[PDB]
């Protein structure tokens, strides 16, 4: 649970709407079109992996150190958004 | 730029779910699609890279790691996650690109 | 008038020649072939005399290969007012 | 004369021709700057071969065949200029020093002094 | 590297630091050329004499000279960290025989002039303090 | 006397006898490490045993890391075995020792300026540049490194009867320059 994600979603949608409003206009469909976009979207919106960047990947031997920047993750049906990670993983 | 990674979340598989439903069930226009993404893409890359503030560590066993056209892929067997809660993980997959 | 230094000599003569100090001021301190021909007709359609260095400078690639691409399907003037350069 | 030349002398030959700049060119224009300060003299001295530099006194310049001089030091100023747009104590040599002189150590002595340095009053 | 070797061959001291703040050559290219020279020198067939130099530097008497000479002669007969470099054991040595003294100079400015680490002078004072016993002179 | 020096590293080099393409076999493969930007050159490793091999698209393979022959050799023959795994025509062929690295312990502090001072024209002593000295043995060509602790390095040898030659040619010359 956490209340971040859902002001994050709330942005993304309001600004997604709002900046795709443009070239809709610009196609001719329909306003109520958009919004019926917006409304389906929240709608649909109510397996591990984590996406991000890297800035530095490190290995001494058999231990690997990684330097993670902006990524969301996905771990046991919860997700997360983190702006700095650190991976200190062992190898075989 | 802004990678096309960030289309494999949660989020962003339910947007190309939400906009393949409007291509297939209805009649919305074609490509425009591609925009959403394209605007998807970038209002992630900017979110995530101003609206967040959390700080993750993950400790565990190494099982996989590659590299390749400046991709970071690890999978790691057992790893602990530290937000800032504890957080116990089997298998976690890790794909990142170059930030520069 | 001139203002003599009364100090032990030694530091002074140790600042003159080597101190093991240096720096602190700054002064004076100043691929596939097919697709390397076609990016260079591209060029070619964006102007069809330049210079080998300068494609050097716009391609941005291994330097050989584009050497390669040039002698097989561009002319290098050496004279001229278009000298040095494939057409 | 020597003392005035010491004086005077010295701070206006320095002042007189100091500043010496490089005109830079680039395609944007750059120059740079030096310019000598005040000069500074010093007592005499004697930099030996392994490296000590200790005080010189007249009886020992002339039993050892020394040169009896003073170190002489400079502020040097540098500046780099990019064209208006504007963003050290350097040893420069040893002068020989006249005996009797008020940069000589014997000008301040008394006669018992000169008697413990071995020089005649 | 000629330099160097002519500093080696007239029993000179002059330091790696020292010139190379006159020439920058690189440090590992100028060892290689200087090793190779040093070849070539054979095939056509000593700190102590850094202590009043560093002692020049700092403006130091005589007797704190020779103290660091029986200091650094000692110090090379107890063993115990051997080295570490000469320039070390010398400018830790100069700090033991100056701290014996009244004449403040503290570490940052030792460190600074002499361009040494102060956690390396503190390091080689914490065993010379303990092999302090052996190091008297008179 | 009685010690043995151990072996620490084998730099052996094994020829496949093909030809690669670095996307393709850095995208289909597990545990490997490519960059052109830094090392033209795939890293791949195995647990078991610990080793690294070095991969090049010209079939050349180098295998080093091992602690033993029999290690470099089987470990060698795994590398060989994955790339016949990925779906090249590999061979393993040409398998040469190239490198083998051991050490020791004297166990007494050994005079390096003594026998730098002797031994003049085999040894390079630099306590500034490097605390070691560099001892260069004819016969066997053996580079020995001599610290005080009394650690012992050897290197440049094709065999271990060269590292144990060279460890009892030294032995007698670093009990002449001992201290305690």
């Amino acid at each position: 649970s956490n209340a971040e994600a859902s002001r994050v979603y709330e942005i993304i949608v309001e600004s997604v709407v709002n900046e795709v409003r443009e070239d809709f206009e610009n196609a001719g469909i329909d306003e109520q079109t958009l919004q019926d976009l917006k409304n389906i979207w929240q709608k649909k919106l109510t397996e591990n992996l984590m996406l991000c960047l890297y800035d530095k990947v490190t290995r001494t031997k058999a231990r690997w150190k990684c330097s993670l920047k902006d990524g969301v993750v996905t771990i046991n049906r919860n997700d997360y958004t983190f702006q700095k990670a650190q991976v200190e993983a062992e190898w075989v | 730029g802004y990678y096309e990674l960030y289309r494999r979340s949660t989020i962003g598989n339910s947007l190309v779910d939400a906009l393949d439903t409007l291509i297939s069930d209805g009649r919305i226009e074609a490509s425009l699609a591609m925009r959403v993404l394209e605007t998807f893409d970038k209002v992630v890359a900017e979110t995530l890279k101003d609206n967040t503030q959390s700080k993750l560590t993950v400790k565990g066993n190494l099982d996989t790691y590659g590299f390749c056209d400046d991709v970071w892929t690890f999978i790691v067997k057992n790893c602990q996650v530290t937000v800032e809660s504890v957080i116990s993980v089997d298998k976690l997959r890790i794909v990142a690109c170059n930030s520069k | 008038r001139i203002t003599t230094l009364d100090e032990t000599v030694g530091v002074t003569m140790s600042h003159t020649g080597m101190s093991m100090r240096s720096d602190n001021s700054n002064f004076l301190k100043v691929m596939p072939k097919k697709e390397i021909l076609d990016y260079l007709f591209k060029l070619f359609d964006e102007y069809d005399y330049w210079s080998l260095k300068g494609l050097k400078e716009r391609t941005r690639q291994p330097e050989a290969h584009l050497k390669e691409c040039l002698d097989k399907v561009a002319t290098l003037v050496k004279k001229g007012p278009y000298a040095f350069k494939y057409t | 004369s020597f003392n005035q030349f010491v004086d005077y002398t010295l701070q206006d030959i320095i002042c007189e021709d100091s500043t010496l700049i490089l005109e830079q060119l680039a395609q944007i224009s750059r120059k740079y700057e030096i310019s000598f300060g005040k000069i500074y003299v010093t007592k005499p001295m004697v930099n030996e071969s392994d490296g000590v530099t200790h005080a010189l006194y007249p009886q020992e310049a002339r039993l050892r065949n020394l040169t009896y001089s003073s170190g002489l030091f400079v502020d040097v100023k540098k500046r780099t200029y990019e064209l208006k747009y504007e963003l050290g104590k350097v040893f420069i040599g040893r002068l020989p020093i006249m005996l009797r002189s008020k940069n000589c150590y014997l000008s301040e002595a008394t006669e018992s002094d000169l008697y413990k340095l071995k020089e005649c009053p | 590297a000629s330099i160097l070797i002519g500093c080696r061959r007239a029993e000179v001291a002059r330091t790696f630091k020292e010139i190379q703040s006159l020439i920058h050559v690189k440090t590992k290219e100028f060892g290689k050329t200087l090793n190779i020279m040093k070849n070539i020198l054979r095939g056509k067939s000593q700190n102590l004499t850094y202590i009043p130099r560093f002692c020049s530097h700092l403006g130091l008497p005589m007797q704190v000279t020779t103290s660091a000479e029986y200091t650094a002669k000692k110090c090379k007969e107890i063993k115990e960290i051997a080295g570490k470099s000469p320039i070390t054991i010398a400018v830790v040595s100069i700090y033991l025989n100056i701290l014996l003294f009244q004449i403040p100079i503290t570490a940052a400015k030792v460190g600074q002039t002499l361009q040494v680490t102060e956690g390396t002078i503190k390091s080689g004072y914490k065993i010379l303090y303990e092999h302090r016993d052996k190091l008297v002179d008179p | 006397s009685g010690i043995v020096p151990t072996l620490q590293n084998i730099v052996a080099t094994v020829t496949l006898g093909c030809r690669l393409d670095l996307k393709t076999v850095a995208l289909h493969a597990r545990n490997a490490e490519y960059n052109p930007k830094r090392f033209a050159a795939v890293i791949m490793r195995i647990r078991e045993p610990k080793t690294t091999a070095l991969i090049f698209a010209s079939g050349k393979m180098v295998v080093t890391g091992a602690k033993s022959e029999d290690d470099s050799k089987l470990a060698s023959r795994k590398y060989a075995r994955i790339i016949q795994k990925i779906g090249f025509a590999a061979k393993f062929t040409d398998f040469k020792i190239q490198n083998i690295v051991g050490s020791c312990d004297v166990k007494f502090p050994i005079r390096l300026e003594g026998l730098a001072f002797s031994h003049g024209t085999f040894s390079s002593y630099e306590p500034e540049l490097f605390p070691g000295l560099i001892y260069r043995m004819v016969k066997p060509k053996i580079v020995l490194l001599i610290f005080v602790s009394g650690k012992i390095v050897l290197t440049g040898a094709k065999q271990r009867e060269e590292i144990y030659q060279a460890f009892e040619a030294i032995y007698p010359v670093l009990s002449e320059f001992r201290k305690m």
